[PDB]
RNA sequence: GAUGUCGGCUCAUCACAUCCUGGGGCUGAAGUAGGUCCCAAGGGUAUGGCUGUUCGCCAUUUAAAGUGGUACGCGAGCUGGGUUUAGAACGUCGUGAGACAGUUCGGUCCCUAUCUGCCGUGGGCGCUGGAGAACUGAGGGGGGCUGCUCCUAGUACGAGAGGACCGGAGUGGACGCAUCACUGGUGUUCGGGUUGUCAUGCCAAUGGCACUGCCCGGUAGCUAAAUGCGGAAGAGAUAAGUGCUGAAAGCAUCUAAGCACGAAACUUGCCCCGAGAUGAGUUCUCCCUGACCCUUUAAGGGUCCUGAAGGAACGUUGAAGACGACGACGUUGAUAGGCCGGGUGUGUAAGCGCAGCGAUGCGUUGAGCUAACCGGUACUAAUGAACCGUGAGGCUUAACCU
RNA sequence: UUCCUUGUCGGGUAAGUUCCGACCUGCACGAAUGGCGUAAUGAUGGCCAGGCUGUCUCCACCCGAGACUCAGUGAAAUUG
RNA sequence: CAGGUGGUCAGGUAGAGAAUACCAAGGCGCUUGAGAGAACUCGGGUGAAGGAACUAGGCAAAAUGGUGCCGUAACUUCGG
RNA sequence: GAGGACCGAACCGACUAAUGUUGAAAAAUUAGCGGAUGACUUGUGGCUGGGGGUGAAAGGCCAAUCAAACCGGGAGAUAG
């Protein structure tokens, strides 16, 4: 409705790169541990993106210390601080969730080469 | 989201392997147990020669699941298994001396800060 | 619980009610007007008015997904050469129900759909 | 103290700039006309009577009609009466803003929550659904025994069974006021309220603590 | 499970009190042709609100 | 001329001789922790291993894992392991047929609900002219659990070890209600990939069938594992208990007169239903202000005229729904469909061009398509009517006006 | 085949009245109404493990056939 | 009347095949329909995290599944 | 190129589960299951007769019938 999409694009950031599902990002997430508030990066693939305006999400994967792990950001909220993507990966599909069945050279993603 | 009968893997050096879980403690018919909840374990498979055996019966808290955690935001962390790390069965501390693979920042408490210290990387 | 959904079963599976709606929107283009019960009546419209509004924009594109939803060249050829032309000008609702009595076999409702436009000059061709 | 009569328009979230979202349902609060003052003299209990929205001049029957001509406001949709608490003064004709909430921390939210029709009692009562294998036969989700033998003979009144669930008064306790937007008649409570998007609601200062 | 007890015609009759037909209130006259129909019918020769729509 | 028998499952309900939580007295009660008794039934009161098991033992929890009644509650609700048919075998008994609460392997669990009951949901009439709303609340139901940490305070207490009452704050478990913003599930009505085959003349492109052929994603809706909220505080009267004053009985005495405290029980407070509450309530608003005849002359019958408020019906329908019901709308119209725009999802259509021997690739191109969504739009369908409902509403008395 | 009996000890399990190994105290084994072994075989009995899963924790949604409403036809057991 | 009933005939594509899928020749849509899209029952599909905790018992379901090649244990009556 | 050999359709059978249980059916359906060159299966005809037959043996089968078939008769058996 008018009243709901109002106050939601009153709240939405206006500057939120343009990234594609296969693409790695680097994302700075602001980590409070008290008084203090530094900026933790989380690089990895974009499997996922969710486009809801202001519910708009995407979730990134990457393989932490032999971890698999998948963080899911909600991309409007002012815990994420800055996106920037690193490569543009070519992939068909929208959502890359084989890609939790593969590992080294199984997972590896083409360069868009745009 | 661990339950009874569940497998986890060890996060520690401990000397386990495998682990499953027989109790998730802290309150009667509770039924699941996240990230940073105290499990009673028993030791399935063990290094031939670490500081626990295959059959002992201990505690652990949970540093890793499936599942994910929440954040404020609505954020999601997931991870790829369920890891664990065995405590002392009455001092609650960490048996090993090393921590394996991420944790996150449900732990940061005074009782785990030994695993906050110890990890390779805190998310 | 049925909240917000849209479309009717009529008692039929999925693969049946495709291909009765198939036939019978071949047959309401072919005839340009037919008798059936109301509530199929009622759902022939969102299945028959998409394949004209379609019809107003003729290209091989268009033409093959039309076909693609019809799987008849006669009634293809119809809807690109007579019915597009016809309602270039009208903005949806290219049909009209218009309910009659009841079935004697089994006292169904019953009730006519047709083109708007059918009028005194149809009997040309 | 008296509360408005709103509605549903739908649930969002709200960041804080600390990195928090809170889930808000957005209910818009138009002006709430007073149509009617109940006294202790004439009625025997202290309270007012508002309507809310505007209604199209061909749906309001002569009996409504008359009623709102006598007050001097405009039909609304409805009418919905509210207990006047002692010192709470208010005219026939006044208009009621949602700015009332303006210094209210908690409410409570009424409304008619959504109508699921005829219930199970897996769905209804939370039952225990019964084997669906070894040798279950035709028993799956069924309520299994609604009594005891001979001594009682019958079935106790307010046995939990089958039947309509939902599509009643539901009222909701203690929300937070997220937000209180006078000029676009707007109130944000933190959580979910009863009821499915455009239905009416009654809000009210939380009568707990 | 089968009745222990035969029902009377009494109660017979009660049950069937909720069975009688709902007769058509009135039928509606067409403008043009003057024929009885029913609401929002069509006319047994084929008009509509006063619109010969069918040829038949 | 049949009352299906153990245990389990599902679903319970009551008792209190109380397992936990609450209130107390005594203690061989320092504190912590207990012991015992009194009051108290509001709520709560494990998951597994073994066994047909009830039980029990064991493992590990929990504030606690209460004891009983209810056809050893519950098979026209489920199960069929056990027990209790016919087969077979062992040990044993018997010359033998056979037998054994000895054992062993195998072994058909029917019933479409008339009545009572119960959960829902309507129709009729009533409530005294009719109608539309908003209420009052007699009465009924729901709900009532609790952990841990911190502060008070390492204080009181104690040789030390240890370690509080009372009071406050936070955060959980279990349970309940609501909701779909988030995280997800589903999404045979959306998009794509692909195997076999058949067809559309053929190529190309599509469609059918193969569990939706198999799959990968996924809108709305529904939904939990998702996230909001709840249990109270307070008040009244009390239980056990503690008292004040105080005689009978110069004293003493909580009691006899009188007065004060006192618990999750009781009555309220919170939520829901609720005037068929026939004791049928209240408030506001709206509508109807014609004749005439008959008769046994009355709460009488009839004819003509009149048909209101409103209702119902019909139609378009709904996050309402088994059907009724309930809600919205019916041209003075956004009710549904379509249409336009957007969004979302899928992931670069087809055609053409180019490269390649070719499979294929690249460009046009984030293309094409897009359900239930959002915002618009009278293009289609919601019709002039007709129908029901009337015409000032009994008697008595009392206070008021005439 | 053992009543006592869930004998005792060992193995397996966090926990094993079942299972496997042993002991001999064989209530009441025993040598063609055969004894003890035995590869292969078994829609045979018991037990364990991997895989797998809506079997379950705890159910959710969906597709169909009924149930429900309308029209036509039209039963049955039972019954002072 | 979803049962039973001997023999003969044996197309195409894929396939080891008379299996199976889709078709030819040929023959049919099974003698009540129409709506609706509740509980519940039946037959199916999918499922977060867990993975036998279910249960008398992994009952049922899920899973495995083809061809070629490599490789293959105890034990054995020398064949497995 | 042997085999009461192996896998597996027809065919024969009937291990499990669900459904059905006034059924579609007085024993079936659906999904799995066993045998499938043999102690195999099947057609047509024949033979064995009731204290008798036949029985790879269950008191099984002998026309939906079996610890002594069916039909008629003794017969209105007898019934504390």
């Amino acid at each position: 409705s008018n009243i709901i999409k109002q106050l939601e694009q009153e709240q939405m950031k206006q500057d939120v790169p343009s990234f594609r599902p296969g693409d790695t990002v680097e994302v700075k997430v602001w980590v409070v541990e008290g008084s203090k508030k530094r900026l933790q990066a989380f690089e990895g693939v974009v499997i996922a993106i969710r486009n809801r305006g202001l519910h708009s999400a995407f979730t990134v994967r990457k393989i932490s210390n032999g971890e698999g792990v998948e963080r899911v950001f909600q991309t409007h909220s002012p815990v994420v601080d800055s996106i920037s993507v690193k490569r543009r990966g070519a992939v068909r599909k929208a959502k890359l969730y084989y890609l939790r069945e593969r590992t080294g050279k199984a997972a590896r993603i083409k360069e868009r080469l745009n | 989201m661990i339950q009874e009968q569940t497998m986890l893997n060890v996060a520690d050096n401990s000397g386990a392997r495998r682990v499953m879980c027989i109790k998730v403690l802290g309150g009667s018919h509770r039924r699941y147990a996240g990230v940073g909840d105290i499990i009673k374990i028993t030791i399935k498979e063990a290094i031939p020669r670490g500081k626990v055996k295959k059959g002992d019966v201990l505690k652990a808290v949970v540093v890793r699941t499936k599942k994910g955690v929440r954040r404020p935001d609505g954020s999601v962390i997931r991870f790829d298994g369920n890891a664990c790390v065995l405590l002392n069965n009455n001092s609650e501390q960490p048996i090993g001396t090393r921590i394996f693979g991420p944790v996150t920042r449900e732990l940061r408490s005074e009782k785990f800060m030994k695993i906050i210290s110890l990890a390779p990387e805190v998310l | 619980m049925r909240h917000r959904k849209s479309g009717r079963q009529l008692n039929r599976n999925s693969s049946h009610r495709q291909a009765m709606f198939r036939n019978m929107a071949g047959s309401l283009v072919r005839h340009e007007i037919i008798k059936t019960t109301l509530p199929k009546a009622k759902e022939l419209r969102r299945v028959v008015e998409p394949l004209i509004t379609l019809a107003k924009t003729d290209s091989v594109a268009n033409r093959r997904l039309a076909f693609a939803r019809t799987r008849d060249n006669e009634i293809v050829a119809k809807l690109f050469n007579e019915l597009g032309p016809r309602f270039a000008s009208r903005a949806g609702g290219y049909t009209r129900i218009l309910k009659c009595g009841f079935r004697a076999g089994d006292n169904a409702p019953m009730a006519y759909i047709e083109l708007v436009d059918r009028s005194e000059k149809a009997e040309a061709a | 103290m008296i509360g408005l009569v709103g509605k549903k328009v739908g649930m969002t979230r709200i960041f804080t700039e600390d990195g928090v979202s809170i889930p808000v349902t957005v209910i818009e609060v138009e002006a709430n006309r007073v149509t009617q003052v109940k006294d202790l003299a004439n009625d025997g209990y202290r309270a007012i009577q508002v309507t809310t929205g505007a209604k199209k001049a061909n749906r309001v029957t002569k009996p409504e009609a008359g009623h709102f001509a006598k007050a001097g406001v405009e039909a609304g949709r409805g009418l919905w009466e509210f207990r006047l608490a002692e010192g709470e003064e208010f005219t026939v004709g006044q208009s009621i803003s949602v700015e009332l909430f303006a210094d209210v921390k908690k409410v409570d939210v009424t409304g008619t929550s959504k109508g699921k029709g005829f219930a199970g009692t897996v769905k209804r009562w939370n039952f225990r659904t019964q084997d669906a294998t070894h040798g279950n036969s035709l028993s799956h989700r069924v309520p299994g025994s609604i009594g005891q033998n001979q001594t009682p003979g019958k079935v106790f009144k307010g046995k939990k069974m089958a039947g309509q669930m939902g599509n009643e008064r539901v009222t909701v306790q203690s929300l937070d006021v997220v937000r209180v937007d006078a000029e676009r008649n707007l109130l944000l409570v933190k959580g979910a309220v009863p009821g499915a998007t455009g239905s009416d609601l009654i809000v009210k200062p939380a009568v707990k603590a | 499970a089968v009745q222990q007890n035969k029902p009377t015609r009494s109660k017979r009759g009660m049950r069937r009190s909720h069975d009688a037909l709902t007769a058509v209130t009135s039928l509606s006259v067409d403008k043009t042709s003057g024929e009885k129909h029913l609401r929002h019918h069509i006319t047994a020769d084929g008009y509509y609100r006063g619109r010969k729509v069918i040829a038949k």
